[PDB]
Protein backbone atom coordinates (compact mmCIF):
# COMPACT_ATOMS: atom_id res chain seq x y z
CA UNK A 1 0.00 0.00 0.00
CA UNK A 2 1.48 3.26 -1.47
CA UNK A 3 -0.38 6.10 0.91
CA UNK A 4 -2.33 8.71 -0.31
CA UNK A 5 -0.03 11.30 0.40
CA UNK A 6 2.43 9.41 -1.53
CA UNK A 7 0.68 9.93 -4.66
CA UNK A 8 -0.82 13.58 -4.89
CA UNK A 9 2.70 14.40 -7.03
CA UNK A 10 1.97 12.07 -10.08
CA UNK A 11 2.08 12.02 -12.98
CA UNK A 12 5.89 12.80 -13.01
CA UNK A 13 6.60 14.86 -16.28
CA UNK A 14 10.52 16.47 -15.73
CA UNK A 15 13.44 16.46 -13.83
CA UNK A 16 12.15 18.97 -11.34
CA UNK A 17 8.36 16.49 -10.88
CA UNK A 18 11.07 13.50 -9.72
CA UNK A 19 13.26 16.00 -7.29
CA UNK A 20 9.64 17.13 -5.53
CA UNK A 21 9.18 13.56 -5.24
CA UNK A 22 12.58 12.56 -2.95
CA UNK A 23 11.97 16.01 -1.41
CA UNK A 24 8.60 14.76 -0.21
CA UNK A 25 9.72 11.31 1.09
CA UNK A 26 12.66 13.05 2.42
CA UNK A 27 10.39 14.85 4.34
CA UNK A 28 8.57 11.89 5.84
CA UNK A 29 9.24 9.75 8.89
CA UNK A 30 11.03 7.46 6.63
CA UNK A 31 11.38 7.75 2.92
CA UNK A 32 10.21 5.24 1.00
CA UNK A 33 13.02 3.32 -1.31
CA UNK A 34 11.10 0.58 -2.92
CA UNK A 35 8.73 3.91 -4.35
CA UNK A 36 12.17 6.16 -4.97
CA UNK A 37 14.52 3.03 -6.62
CA UNK A 38 10.84 2.34 -8.73
CA UNK A 39 10.74 5.67 -9.83
CA UNK A 40 14.59 6.30 -10.09
CA UNK A 41 15.20 3.29 -12.23
CA UNK A 42 11.76 3.67 -14.98
CA UNK A 43 13.36 7.04 -15.39
CA UNK A 44 17.18 5.79 -16.31
CA UNK A 45 15.70 3.53 -18.46
CA UNK A 46 13.78 5.57 -20.37
CA UNK A 47 16.50 8.27 -20.91
CA UNK A 48 19.79 5.72 -20.76
CA UNK A 49 18.74 2.24 -21.99
CA UNK A 50 15.71 2.83 -24.36
CA UNK A 51 15.32 6.64 -25.74
CA UNK A 52 13.33 5.30 -28.50
CA UNK A 53 10.44 8.31 -28.51
CA UNK A 54 11.44 10.27 -25.94
CA UNK A 55 10.71 13.74 -26.86
CA UNK A 56 11.30 15.40 -23.24
CA UNK A 57 10.93 13.09 -20.09
CA UNK A 58 9.61 9.76 -19.70
CA UNK A 59 6.23 10.78 -17.61
CA UNK A 60 6.18 8.77 -15.04
CA UNK A 61 2.16 7.88 -14.17
CA UNK A 62 0.56 6.40 -11.16
CA UNK A 63 -0.88 3.79 -12.56
CA UNK A 64 2.33 2.69 -13.82
CA UNK A 65 4.58 2.96 -10.98
CA UNK A 66 2.34 1.80 -8.59
CA UNK A 67 1.95 -1.48 -10.79
CA UNK A 68 5.24 -2.08 -10.00
CA UNK A 69 5.82 -1.04 -6.64
CA UNK A 70 2.76 -3.80 -6.52
CA UNK A 71 4.77 -6.45 -8.13
CA UNK A 72 7.81 -5.83 -5.94
CA UNK A 73 5.44 -5.43 -2.52
CA UNK A 74 3.36 -9.02 -3.62
CA UNK A 75 6.97 -10.99 -3.98
CA UNK A 76 8.32 -9.98 -0.50
CA UNK A 77 5.08 -10.05 1.20
CA UNK A 78 4.46 -13.93 -0.04
CA UNK A 79 7.67 -15.28 0.43
CA UNK A 80 8.56 -13.63 3.80
CA UNK A 81 6.60 -15.34 6.42
CA UNK A 82 7.08 -12.63 9.18
CA UNK A 83 5.32 -15.35 11.78
CA UNK A 84 8.14 -17.35 11.35
CA UNK A 85 10.23 -15.04 12.83
CA UNK A 86 9.58 -13.08 15.70
CA UNK A 87 10.60 -10.02 16.59
CA UNK A 88 12.42 -9.77 20.14
CA UNK A 89 11.61 -5.96 21.08
CA UNK A 90 11.40 -3.92 17.92
CA UNK A 91 14.40 -5.89 16.35
CA UNK A 92 15.30 -8.52 13.14
CA UNK A 93 16.96 -11.57 13.52
CA UNK A 94 20.00 -13.10 11.20
CA UNK A 95 17.24 -15.64 9.94
CA UNK A 96 14.62 -13.27 9.06
CA UNK A 97 17.85 -10.92 7.07
CA UNK A 98 19.57 -13.95 5.90
CA UNK A 99 15.76 -15.04 4.52
CA UNK A 100 15.13 -11.56 3.11
CA UNK A 101 18.63 -11.99 1.17
CA UNK A 102 17.55 -15.08 -0.35
CA UNK A 103 14.48 -14.09 -1.49
CA UNK A 104 15.97 -11.13 -3.42
CA UNK A 105 19.00 -13.75 -4.01
CA UNK A 106 16.67 -16.34 -5.54
CA UNK A 107 14.33 -14.38 -7.85
CA UNK A 108 17.49 -13.14 -10.14
CA UNK A 109 18.34 -14.76 -13.77
CA UNK A 110 20.02 -17.62 -13.71
CA UNK A 111 22.29 -16.48 -15.95
CA UNK A 112 23.11 -12.82 -16.76
CA UNK A 113 26.22 -10.14 -16.78
CA UNK A 114 26.60 -8.60 -13.83
CA UNK A 115 28.27 -6.18 -14.80
CA UNK A 116 25.76 -4.29 -16.92
CA UNK A 117 25.42 -1.11 -16.53
CA UNK A 118 21.51 -0.06 -14.74
CA UNK A 119 21.02 -2.96 -13.17
CA UNK A 120 21.04 -1.58 -9.76
CA UNK A 121 17.21 -0.47 -9.04
CA UNK A 122 14.17 -2.04 -8.49
CA UNK A 123 12.96 -1.56 -11.65
CA UNK A 124 15.72 -3.53 -12.57
CA UNK A 125 14.82 -6.04 -10.64
CA UNK A 126 11.10 -6.25 -11.43
CA UNK A 127 11.14 -5.67 -14.93
CA UNK A 128 14.99 -7.94 -15.44
CA UNK A 129 14.91 -10.23 -12.73
CA UNK A 130 18.77 -8.74 -12.90
CA UNK A 131 20.86 -6.94 -10.28
CA UNK A 132 24.67 -5.88 -9.60
CA UNK A 133 26.33 -6.50 -6.26
CA UNK A 134 25.26 -3.44 -4.33
CA UNK A 135 21.74 -3.55 -5.80
CA UNK A 136 21.23 -7.18 -4.24
CA UNK A 137 22.33 -5.41 -0.78
CA UNK A 138 19.90 -1.99 -1.30
CA UNK A 139 17.12 -4.15 -2.24
CA UNK A 140 17.44 -6.47 1.29
CA UNK A 141 17.29 -3.32 2.52
CA UNK A 142 14.03 -1.85 0.42
CA UNK A 143 12.22 -5.18 1.34
CA UNK A 144 13.09 -5.38 4.86
CA UNK A 145 11.67 -1.57 4.88
CA UNK A 146 8.45 -2.57 3.09
CA UNK A 147 8.00 -5.96 5.54
CA UNK A 148 8.18 -3.25 8.55
CA UNK A 149 11.77 -4.19 9.64
CA UNK A 150 13.08 -0.53 10.75
CA UNK A 151 16.34 -1.51 12.05
CA UNK A 152 17.25 -3.16 8.65
CA UNK A 153 19.75 -0.75 7.28
CA UNK A 154 22.55 -0.25 4.39
CA UNK A 155 26.23 -0.73 5.66
CA UNK A 156 29.12 0.41 2.84
CA UNK A 157 32.57 -0.05 2.39
CA UNK A 158 34.27 1.98 -0.76
CA UNK A 159 34.00 -1.10 -2.27
CA UNK A 160 31.28 -3.13 -0.65
CA UNK A 161 28.09 -3.40 0.01
CA UNK A 162 25.85 -5.36 3.58
CA UNK A 163 23.57 -4.39 6.22
CA UNK A 164 23.39 -3.77 9.64
CA UNK A 165 20.50 -4.74 12.12
CA UNK A 166 19.60 -6.34 15.92
CA UNK A 167 19.62 -4.98 19.21
CA UNK A 168 21.54 -1.06 18.97
CA UNK A 169 22.00 -2.28 15.34
CA UNK A 170 25.33 -3.65 16.00
CA UNK A 171 25.41 -7.15 14.36
CA UNK A 172 26.56 -7.62 10.54
CA UNK A 173 25.68 -9.64 7.65
CA UNK A 174 26.66 -10.65 4.36
CA UNK A 175 23.49 -10.20 1.52
CA UNK A 176 24.95 -10.41 -1.34
CA UNK A 177 28.27 -11.29 -3.48
CA UNK A 178 31.92 -9.28 -3.87
CA UNK A 179 33.86 -9.34 -6.70
CA UNK A 180 34.47 -12.40 -8.79
CA UNK A 181 35.39 -15.81 -8.27
CA UNK A 182 35.14 -14.74 -4.48
CA UNK A 183 33.41 -17.67 -1.99
CA UNK A 184 29.95 -16.13 -0.61
CA UNK A 185 29.56 -15.15 2.32
CA UNK A 186 25.81 -14.48 2.80
CA UNK A 187 24.04 -14.54 6.33
CA UNK A 188 28.01 -14.28 7.96
CA UNK A 189 29.19 -10.87 9.63
CA UNK A 190 31.63 -8.74 8.58
CA UNK A 191 34.04 -9.43 11.81
CA UNK A 192 36.78 -11.65 10.16
CA UNK A 193 37.12 -8.91 7.60
CA UNK A 194 37.53 -5.97 9.91
CA UNK A 195 39.46 -7.85 12.39
CA UNK A 196 42.11 -8.45 9.06
CA UNK A 197 42.78 -5.08 8.74
CA UNK A 198 41.63 -5.37 4.88
CA UNK A 199 40.53 -2.15 2.93
CA UNK A 200 37.32 -3.70 2.22
CA UNK A 201 36.12 -3.52 5.50
CA UNK A 202 37.91 -0.43 5.99
CA UNK A 203 39.22 -1.93 10.45
CA UNK A 204 35.91 -0.90 10.95
CA UNK A 205 35.37 2.55 9.92
CA UNK A 206 32.66 1.88 7.16
CA UNK A 207 29.35 3.75 6.80
CA UNK A 208 26.58 2.46 8.53
CA UNK A 209 23.32 3.89 6.67
CA UNK A 210 20.11 5.76 8.07
CA UNK A 211 16.87 5.74 5.49
CA UNK A 212 18.19 8.90 3.91
CA UNK A 213 21.57 8.19 3.53
CA UNK A 214 19.92 4.31 2.10
CA UNK A 215 18.38 7.55 -0.57
CA UNK A 216 21.72 9.15 -0.91
CA UNK A 217 22.73 5.85 -2.33
CA UNK A 218 20.30 5.34 -4.55
CA UNK A 219 21.11 8.46 -6.18
CA UNK A 220 24.79 8.11 -5.85
CA UNK A 221 23.97 4.30 -7.96
CA UNK A 222 22.44 6.21 -10.74
CA UNK A 223 24.34 5.75 -14.24
CA UNK A 224 23.85 8.34 -16.85
CA UNK A 225 25.77 6.23 -19.14
CA UNK A 226 23.70 5.85 -22.62
CA UNK A 227 27.08 4.34 -24.19
CA UNK A 228 30.77 4.69 -23.97
CA UNK A 229 30.86 8.02 -25.62
CA UNK A 230 27.62 9.51 -24.52
CA UNK A 231 26.14 10.45 -21.54
CA UNK A 232 22.44 11.36 -20.51
CA UNK A 233 22.30 15.05 -20.09
CA UNK A 234 18.66 15.12 -18.39
CA UNK A 235 20.24 11.74 -15.90
CA UNK A 236 22.98 14.03 -14.94
CA UNK A 237 21.16 17.24 -14.35
CA UNK A 238 18.65 15.29 -11.74
CA UNK A 239 21.57 13.11 -10.24
CA UNK A 240 22.94 16.27 -9.43
CA UNK A 241 19.82 18.08 -8.42
CA UNK A 242 19.06 15.13 -6.06
CA UNK A 243 22.30 14.94 -4.16
CA UNK A 244 21.78 19.54 -3.28
CA UNK A 245 18.38 18.11 -1.86
CA UNK A 246 20.54 15.60 0.45
CA UNK A 247 22.96 18.44 0.77
CA UNK A 248 21.21 20.39 1.99
CA UNK A 249 19.39 18.59 4.05
CA UNK A 250 22.29 17.00 6.28
CA UNK A 251 22.20 13.20 4.38
CA UNK A 252 25.53 13.64 2.98
CA UNK A 253 27.34 14.98 5.90
CA UNK A 254 28.66 11.57 6.57
CA UNK A 255 28.72 10.29 2.98
CA UNK A 256 32.30 11.33 1.84
CA UNK A 257 31.70 9.74 -1.58
CA UNK A 258 28.98 11.29 -2.43
CA UNK A 259 30.27 14.41 -1.90
CA UNK A 260 33.32 13.51 -4.27
CA UNK A 261 30.38 12.71 -6.82
CA UNK A 262 29.01 16.07 -6.30
CA UNK A 263 31.83 18.20 -7.01
CA UNK A 264 32.98 15.94 -9.82
CA UNK A 265 29.25 16.90 -11.61
CA UNK A 266 29.95 20.51 -10.04
CA UNK A 267 33.03 20.31 -12.35
CA UNK A 268 31.22 19.37 -15.37
CA UNK A 269 28.26 21.74 -14.91
CA UNK A 270 28.49 24.00 -12.25
CA UNK A 271 25.51 25.09 -9.96
CA UNK A 272 25.25 29.08 -9.74
CA UNK A 273 25.70 30.13 -6.10
CA UNK A 274 27.02 26.63 -5.00
CA UNK A 275 30.06 25.59 -3.34
CA UNK A 276 33.11 25.21 -6.25
CA UNK A 277 34.21 21.47 -6.00
CA UNK A 278 37.69 22.10 -4.63
CA UNK A 279 35.76 22.80 -1.53
CA UNK A 280 33.03 19.51 -2.37
CA UNK A 281 36.34 17.60 -2.07
CA UNK A 282 37.57 19.01 1.13
CA UNK A 283 34.56 18.54 2.62
CA UNK A 284 34.67 15.13 1.69
CA UNK A 285 38.04 14.20 3.35
CA UNK A 286 36.75 16.57 6.44
CA UNK A 287 34.17 14.10 6.28
CA UNK A 288 36.36 10.99 6.21
CA UNK A 289 37.87 12.60 9.33
CA UNK A 290 35.45 13.59 11.33
CA UNK A 291 33.45 10.76 10.58
CA UNK A 292 35.60 7.51 9.47
CA UNK A 293 38.89 8.06 11.68
CA UNK A 294 40.52 8.91 8.27
CA UNK A 295 40.10 5.44 7.30
CA UNK A 296 39.47 6.11 3.74
CA UNK A 297 41.21 6.18 0.09
CA UNK A 298 38.44 7.80 -2.23
CA UNK A 299 38.49 11.35 -0.25
CA UNK A 300 41.85 11.55 -1.20
CA UNK A 301 41.64 9.46 -4.94
CA UNK A 302 38.59 12.32 -5.85
CA UNK A 303 40.76 15.18 -5.14
CA UNK A 304 43.92 14.40 -6.75
CA UNK A 305 41.85 13.35 -10.03
CA UNK A 306 40.48 16.87 -9.81
CA UNK A 307 44.21 18.13 -9.63
CA UNK A 308 45.00 15.94 -12.43
CA UNK A 309 42.59 16.70 -14.62
CA UNK A 310 43.37 20.42 -14.16
CA UNK A 311 47.37 19.91 -14.43
CA UNK A 312 47.89 21.26 -10.78
CA UNK A 313 51.23 18.69 -10.56
CA UNK A 314 51.84 19.87 -7.10
CA UNK A 315 48.35 19.49 -5.75
CA UNK A 316 47.64 15.99 -7.18
CA UNK A 317 51.15 14.76 -5.99
CA UNK A 318 50.12 15.84 -2.43
CA UNK A 319 46.76 14.22 -2.47
CA UNK A 320 47.88 10.86 -4.31
CA UNK A 321 50.81 11.20 -1.26
CA UNK A 322 47.62 11.42 1.27
CA UNK A 323 45.80 8.85 -0.16
CA UNK A 324 49.26 6.53 0.79
CA UNK A 325 49.49 7.55 3.95
CA UNK A 326 46.17 6.25 4.75
CA UNK A 327 46.83 2.97 3.24
CA UNK A 328 50.07 2.69 4.99
CA UNK A 329 48.06 1.35 7.94
CA UNK A 330 46.09 -1.35 5.75
CA UNK A 331 46.82 -4.97 5.36
CA UNK A 332 46.51 -5.86 1.76
CA UNK A 333 44.19 -9.02 1.72
CA UNK A 334 42.52 -11.27 -0.97
CA UNK A 335 39.58 -9.25 -2.18
CA UNK A 336 41.60 -5.72 -1.91
CA UNK A 337 42.21 -6.26 -5.87
CA UNK A 338 40.19 -2.87 -6.48
CA UNK A 339 42.14 -0.28 -4.46
CA UNK A 340 45.47 -1.82 -5.87
CA UNK A 341 44.33 -1.37 -9.58
CA UNK A 342 44.17 2.26 -8.13
CA UNK A 343 47.84 2.58 -6.73
CA UNK A 344 48.76 0.41 -9.69
CA UNK A 345 47.82 2.82 -12.33
CA UNK A 346 48.59 6.33 -11.02
CA UNK A 347 52.10 4.87 -10.12
CA UNK A 348 52.45 3.28 -13.61
CA UNK A 349 50.61 5.51 -16.04
CA UNK A 350 49.10 8.74 -14.10
CA UNK A 351 52.06 9.53 -12.79
CA UNK A 352 54.12 8.95 -15.56
CA UNK A 353 52.15 10.73 -18.05
CA UNK A 354 51.89 13.71 -16.11
CA UNK A 355 55.50 13.96 -15.48
CA UNK A 356 56.16 13.79 -18.96
CA UNK A 357 53.98 16.28 -20.04
CA UNK A 358 55.92 18.39 -17.22
CA UNK A 359 59.04 17.73 -18.43
CA UNK A 360 58.31 18.82 -22.33
CA UNK A 361 57.01 22.10 -20.94
CA UNK A 362 59.91 22.85 -18.52
CA UNK A 363 61.96 22.53 -21.90
CA UNK A 364 59.60 24.95 -23.09
CA UNK A 365 60.51 27.15 -20.13
CA UNK A 366 57.75 26.77 -17.41
CA UNK A 367 58.22 28.40 -14.56
CA UNK A 368 57.24 27.35 -11.07
CA UNK A 369 57.34 23.72 -12.83
CA UNK A 370 56.28 20.70 -10.18
CA UNK A 371 59.67 19.07 -11.51
CA UNK A 372 61.98 22.17 -9.66
CA UNK A 373 59.90 22.02 -6.81
CA UNK A 374 61.49 19.73 -3.88
CA UNK A 375 58.25 19.03 -2.34
CA UNK A 376 56.36 17.67 -4.96
CA UNK A 377 59.86 15.12 -5.15
CA UNK A 378 58.90 14.57 -1.15
CA UNK A 379 54.83 13.81 -2.04
CA UNK A 380 56.63 11.57 -4.89
CA UNK A 381 58.36 10.13 -2.28
CA UNK A 382 55.22 9.63 0.78
CA UNK A 383 53.58 8.15 -1.88
CA UNK A 384 56.00 5.41 -2.34
CA UNK A 385 56.37 5.18 1.43
CA UNK A 386 52.75 4.77 2.29
CA UNK A 387 52.92 1.72 -0.64
CA UNK A 388 55.74 -0.01 1.08
CA UNK A 389 54.33 0.56 4.86
CA UNK A 390 50.92 -0.69 3.31
CA UNK A 391 53.05 -3.76 1.93
CA UNK A 392 54.30 -4.61 5.71
CA UNK A 393 52.51 -7.17 7.30
CA UNK A 394 50.46 -7.50 4.70
CA UNK A 395 49.44 -11.52 3.64
CA UNK A 396 50.05 -10.63 0.03
CA UNK A 397 52.94 -8.63 -1.69
CA UNK A 398 52.65 -5.41 -3.43
CA UNK A 399 55.57 -4.43 -5.13
CA UNK A 400 56.98 -6.33 -7.92
CA UNK A 401 59.93 -5.78 -10.74
CA UNK A 402 56.56 -3.87 -13.23
CA UNK A 403 56.39 -1.19 -10.50
CA UNK A 404 60.55 -0.95 -10.25
CA UNK A 405 60.92 0.88 -14.10
CA UNK A 406 58.02 3.83 -13.31
CA UNK A 407 59.61 3.94 -10.13
CA UNK A 408 63.49 4.84 -11.73
CA UNK A 409 61.63 6.66 -14.43
CA UNK A 410 59.87 9.21 -12.15
CA UNK A 411 63.11 9.96 -9.84
CA UNK A 412 64.59 10.65 -12.97
CA UNK A 413 62.44 13.14 -13.94
CA UNK A 414 63.65 15.21 -11.07
CA UNK A 415 67.01 16.87 -11.65
CA UNK A 416 69.31 15.75 -8.90
CA UNK A 417 69.96 19.42 -7.31
CA UNK A 418 66.32 19.40 -6.92
CA UNK A 419 66.01 16.09 -5.34
CA UNK A 420 68.91 16.96 -3.18
CA UNK A 421 67.07 19.62 -1.26
CA UNK A 422 65.30 17.13 0.35
CA UNK A 423 66.55 16.21 3.51
CA UNK A 424 65.25 12.49 4.54
CA UNK A 425 65.03 12.63 9.15
CA UNK A 426 65.10 9.67 11.17
CA UNK A 427 62.48 8.98 14.06
CA UNK A 428 62.29 20.23 2.65
CA UNK A 429 62.14 17.20 5.43
CA UNK A 430 59.99 13.83 5.19
CA UNK A 431 60.32 11.04 7.31
CA UNK A 432 59.90 7.69 5.67
CA UNK A 433 57.58 4.70 7.75
CA UNK A 434 58.82 2.11 5.58
CA UNK A 435 62.05 0.20 5.86
CA UNK A 436 61.94 -0.57 2.22
CA UNK A 437 62.33 3.36 1.39
CA UNK A 438 64.46 4.38 4.25
CA UNK A 439 67.26 1.82 2.73
CA UNK A 440 66.36 3.79 -1.03
CA UNK A 441 67.50 6.97 0.83
CA UNK A 442 70.99 7.20 -0.36
CA UNK A 443 69.90 6.24 -3.91
CA UNK A 444 67.56 9.41 -4.03
CA UNK A 445 70.16 12.23 -4.20
CA UNK A 446 72.81 11.07 -7.09
CA UNK A 447 72.88 12.65 -10.63
CA UNK A 448 71.94 9.40 -12.17
CA UNK A 449 69.73 7.26 -10.78
CA UNK A 450 71.48 3.72 -9.54
CA UNK A 451 68.36 2.07 -10.92
CA UNK A 452 69.51 -1.36 -10.42
CA UNK A 453 69.88 -0.92 -7.12
CA UNK A 454 66.40 0.86 -6.82
CA UNK A 455 64.84 -2.19 -8.33
CA UNK A 456 67.07 -4.23 -6.09
CA UNK A 457 66.20 -2.37 -2.88
CA UNK A 458 62.01 -2.33 -4.01
CA UNK A 459 61.51 -5.96 -4.70
CA UNK A 460 61.97 -9.22 -2.91
CA UNK A 461 64.86 -9.62 -5.29
CA UNK A 462 68.45 -9.66 -3.53
CA UNK A 463 70.67 -11.09 -6.25
CA UNK A 464 71.76 -9.83 -9.67
CA UNK A 465 71.76 -12.17 -12.87
CA UNK A 466 74.22 -15.18 -12.79
CA UNK A 467 76.50 -14.62 -15.92
CA UNK B 1 30.00 -1.47 -17.30
CA UNK B 2 29.86 -1.15 -13.73
CA UNK B 3 31.46 0.59 -11.01
CA UNK B 4 30.52 0.34 -7.33
CA UNK B 5 28.03 3.86 -6.80
CA UNK B 6 29.97 6.95 -6.38
CA UNK B 7 33.32 5.43 -6.87
CA UNK B 8 35.68 7.73 -8.12
CA UNK B 9 37.28 7.90 -11.86
CA UNK B 10 36.41 5.53 -14.35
Amino acid sequence: GLKAAQKTLFPLRSIDDVVRLFAAELGREEPDLVLLSLVLGFVEHFLAVNRVGLTYFPVADLSIIAALYARFTAQIRGAVDLSLYPREGGVSSRELVKKVSDVIWNSLSRSYFKDRAHIQSLFSFITGTKLDSSGVAFAVVGACQALGLRDVHLALSEDHAWVVFGPNGEQTAEVTWHGKGNEDRRGQTVNAGVAERSWLYLKGSYMRCDRKMEVAFMVCAINPSIDLHTDSLELLQLQQKLLWLLYDLGHLERYPMALGNLADLEELEPTPGRPDPLTLYHKGIASAKTYYRDEHIYPYMYLAGYHCRNRNVREALQAWADMATVIQDYNYCREDEEIYKEFFEVANDVIPNLLKEAASLLEAGSQGSALQDPECFAHLLRFYDGICKWEEGSPTPVLHVGWATFLVQSLGRFEGQVRQKVRIVSVPVLTFQSEKMKGMKELLVATKINSSAIKLQLTAQSQVQMK
Amino acid sequence: RWRFPARPGT
